[PDB]
């Protein structure tokens, strides 16, 4: 009887459901009066629609999704904003829970970047107590592959804020106006989702003359500088715009409220190689002792990514073998092949 | 790449694809591969960690690779025992593997035109000349 009791109550709920009818999902676009709205269906015409009495007038702001009755055409209840991986921008990318200890040997540079970006986003009370508008933007310059992007992801992970990564060389398109249009869409996108780390890649394409194609780079540069510092909303989002050649950069692009603080990130420091190998090879199972100084001396002019490839390729050598990392000769040949074959 | 136009249907397909590559974590037996002749027009969102990754690099075959490739696609054909595939590779430059098979096909076709069973080296040379639509004319000013 009891199991019949449960399934019969469920069946009666189903019977009540059969009488229930659906509502067209709609979106409010205007509020004429305190009983008048302009609601547009997802795929349908626009109707002048009223609201149910058991519903707050204020909550139905322009852009509030609603589910009106499909016969009387009256709003019955609000709905929160629709969610879907339909976003066309990089915000949905997660920088990954990587700490500042993961990037090794940039302690000074890490600290300057924290002071520039983390402070205005976490504790603005210091900046408002002093009386200065909080700084926005840090410029990381150095050899390619040194880990500026990893640094940006580490900041975006510690701050737990949305992160946008963009290849600046990709944004300059042959067709006119799309190069500045991409920056415009990027910034208006950052306006809605706040706070934002706007990490831009090598700017030398955008930042730094008698032809239309050359004046296009000028126009997109002006659009960029207008987006960072200027009219509309001065906003709170931050930029981790990084370049490869700092002399090419426009002097106006280096200003306090306009991407100051040229942080130099040179090739992994002499002591930094040891730390990088510790963080990127420690996860790899290896019971054998390490002669790290020998690897560091055998890896001169290496960049941060090279060490990760050394670790992965040493793992690969182990894969082509017993399975356990036991010998330094593997690190030697890994370094050599990450030296000659990565050239 | 991304760009209300009528491309907002394949866009949903690509985004659904992106959702499924990021939905499943590694160490499972769902290894994916993808092929394309133009990554210049590919959305880099597809080429991000958790998505495809590990971009394998396919170059135009070098001389020895071209000779080897031209050797494979002639095993089913009665090629003469004396055909210098290495010299064929020297005379075939800037040639993809598809053309390195088309040269063998055209050599066989020209041999059929000549009414011969086995393919001589000259048939392969004429295939090389004909795979790129060139016509060989005996110019008088060389001698
Ligand atoms: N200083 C570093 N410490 C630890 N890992 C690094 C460092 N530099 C680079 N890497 C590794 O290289 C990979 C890619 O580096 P990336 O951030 O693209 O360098 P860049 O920003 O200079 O192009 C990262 O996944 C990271 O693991």
């Amino acid at each position: 009887l009891k199991e019949l009791t449960k399934q019969y109550e469920k069946s009666e709920n189903d019977l009540k459901a059969l009488q229930s009818v659906g509502q067209i999902v709609g979106e409010v676009l205007k509020q004429l009066t305190e009983e008048k709205f302009i609601v547009k269906a997802t795929n349908g015409p626009r109707y002048v629609v009223g609201c149910r009495r058991q519903l707050d007038k204020s909550k139905l702001k322009p852009g509030t999704r609603v589910a009106l009755d499909m016969t009387t055409l009256t709003i019955m209840r609000y709905l929160p904003r629709e969610v879907d991986p339909l976003v066309y921008n990089m915000s949905h990318e997660d920088p990954g829970n990587v700490s500042y200890s993961e990037i090794g040997g940039l302690s000074e540079q890490i600290r300057e970047l924290r002071e520039v970006i983390e402070l205005p986003l976490t504790n603005p009370e210091l900046f408002q107590r002093v009386g200065i508008i909080p700084p926005k933007g840090c410029l990381l310059y150095g050899p390619p592959g040194t880990g500026k992007t990893l640094l940006a992801r580490a900041v975006a992970s510690q701050l737990d804020c949305n992160f946008l990564k963009v290849v600046s060389s990709s944004i300059v398109d042959k067709y006119i106006g799309e190069s500045a249009r991409l920056i415009r869409e990027m910034f208006n996108y950052a306006r809605d989702h706040q706070p934002c780390i706007i990490f831009m890649d090598e700017i030398d394409a955008i930042g730094g003359e008698g032809t239309s194609a050359d004046r296009e780079i000028q126009r997109t540069l002006m659009e960029l500088l207008n987006q960072m510092d200027g009219f509309d909303t001065l906003h709170r989002v931050k930029m981790i715009m990084a370049t490869n050649r700092p002399d090419t950069l426009d002097p106006a692009l280096l200003r306090p409220g306009r991407l100051d603080r040229k942080i130099h990130i040179d090739l992994p420091n002499e002591q930094a190689r040891l730390d990088i190998l510790k963080i990127h090879a420690g996860p790899i199972t290896k019971h054998g002792e390490i002669d790290y100084e020998a690897i560091v001396k055998l890896s001169d002019g290496f960049n941060g990514a090279d060490l990760r490839n050394v670790c992965t390729e040493a793992g690969m050598f182990a894969i082509r073998a017993d399975h356990d990392f036991v010998v330094q000769e593997d690190f030697m040949k890994a370094v050599r092949k990450v030296a000659d074959s990565k050239k | 790449k991304r760009f209300k136009a009528g491309d907002r249907e394949v866009q949903r397909t690509m985004l659904e694809l992106l959702n499924q590559l990021d939905g499943f974590q590694p160490n499972t037996q769902v290894k994916v591969i993808a092929a394309t002749n133009r990554v210049d027009i590919l959305d880099p969102a597809l080429l991000r960690s958790g998505r495809l990754d590990r971009k394998i690099e396919f170059p135009m075959p070098n001389e020895e690779a071209r000779a080897r490739i031209m050797q494979i696609h002639s095993r089913k054909m009665n090629v003469s025992p004396d055909v210098n595939y290495e010299e064929l590779a020297r005379c075939t430059d800037d040639f993809n593997g598809a053309q390195c098979k088309a040269v063998c096909v055209e050599a066989g076709m020209i041999a059929l035109r000549r009414g011969a069973t086995e393919l001589t080296h000259e048939d392969y040379m004429e295939g090389i000349l004909e795979v790129q639509a060139k016509k060989k004319a005996n110019l008088q000013y060389y001698a």
